[PDB]
């Protein structure tokens, strides 16, 4: 079903699209309960709904702060698309709504903690491992891209696990809706397309470059692009000269050439026949795409579980109080959140 | 070995974004 549900999803999307949800839910709905993560100007919490008892995340961020460093359109992206999509291996944006202080976007739960934490701890999945995740991947950019939405922050800490074993895409801050092309430096350095770095302007086809360094790092442990500081990353990027461990699997590699290419027009994922390079390519022989998109695939790795409102799988944060200005700050600059 | 060059290294924590 991965053609029928890519007809009806185009409709269901431009309607959320043209007419978001808005102020959904507030802030004392929810009991906050401990940090799941943190970014440049918020934190993600769980959250228990009081009235229904499902537990959440809550992103919470400061308006003041998104302003200062310039991400309100990027802020107003994210809070936009999230809300108008629907897949199975992205997070639901639950509810939305903001106060005086900060916008909050209370969203899907998922118990099993970050692909990144997983990943460094056990040092490098097998391939069959990295092959469960990133077809998961390769269907979700392939639903995005439909939209005309490009994600542009592909990376391990940006990949939930949830209960059984499967992906949830969080993280929406710099998904933008663009037909043709765009301009922004932004996303992760080891993830950037050499045309990102180069500002020549680019297109959903970064996407699949963030594919190709997301599966090199699952199956290596470490990026094909690293050094201690982001331009010596850069440096190695446009050079752009990959080796492989000498583990990797000559369709692995073959898959990695196709699609760590600096010339788009050979980039897979950017050609005429689109995402079907890579769900045909040999790497992806053993994938069942339609058995992964109705979830029936078995997972590699279920995360240990608990009752729910257990964190075990996440990293301890330092907590920080909630505070809410009796002021409205940035109202006119959030109007549409 | 590369593994402990990336082990070595003061990027295999969480990578923060760039913006923009
Ligand atoms: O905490 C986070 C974050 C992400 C963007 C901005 C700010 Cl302020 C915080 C993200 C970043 N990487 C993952 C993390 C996170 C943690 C848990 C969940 C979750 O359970 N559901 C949905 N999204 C999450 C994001």
């Amino acid at each position: 079903s991965v053609k029928e549900f890519l007809a009806k999803a185009k409709e269901d999307f431009l309607k959320k699209w043209e007419n978001p949800a808005q102020n959904t839910a507030h802030l004392d709905q929810f009991e906050r309960i401990k940090t799941l993560g943190t970014g440049s100007f918020g934190r993600v919490m769980l959250v228990k709904h009081m009235e229904t008892g499902n537990h959440y995340a809550m992103k919470i961020l400061d308006k003041q702060k998104v302003v200062k460093l310039k991400q309100i359109e990027h802020t107003l992206n994210e809070k936009r698309i999230l809300q108008a999509v629907n897949f199975p291996f992205l997070v639901k944006l639950e509810f939305s709504f903001k106060d005086n202080s900060n916008l909050y976007m209370v969203m899907e739960y998922a118990p099993g903690g970050e692909m990144f934490s997983h990943l460094r701890r056990i040092g490098r999945f097998s391939e069959p491992h990295a092959r469960f995740y990133a077809a998961q991947i390769v269907l979700t950019f392939e639903y995005l891209h439909s939209l005309d939405l490009i994600y542009r922050d592909l990376k391990p800490e940006n990949l939930m696990i949830d209960q059984q074993g499967y992906i949830k895409v969080t993280d929406f801050g710099f998904a933008k809706r663009v037909k043709g092309r765009t301009w922004t430096l932004c996303g992760t350095p080891e993830y950037l397309a050499p045309e990102i770095i180069l500002s020549k302007g680019y297109n959903k086809a970064v996407d699949w470059w963030a594919l190709g360094v997301l599966i090199y790092e699952m199956a290596a442990g470490y990026p094909p692009f690293f050094a201690d500081q982001p331009i010596q990353i850069y440096e190695k990027i446009v050079s752009g000269k990959v080796r492989f461990p000498s583990h990797f699997s000559s369709d692995l590699k073959d898959l990695l050439r196709n699609l760590l290419q600096v010339d788009l027009t050979k980039r897979f994922g950017n050609l005429k026949n689109g995402v079907n390079d890579i769900k045909n390519h040999k790497w992806f022989a053993t994938t069942d795409w339609i058995a992964i998109y109705q979830r029936k695939v078995e997972a590699p790795f279920i995360p240990k579980f608990k009752g729910p409102g257990d964190t075990s799988n996440f990293d301890d944060y330092e907590e920080e109080e909630i505070r809410v200005s009796i002021n409205e700050k940035c109202g006119k600059e959030f109007s549409e959140f | 070995t590369t593994y402990a060059d990336f082990i070595a290294s003061g990027r295999t924590g969480r990578r923060n974004a760039i913006h923009d």
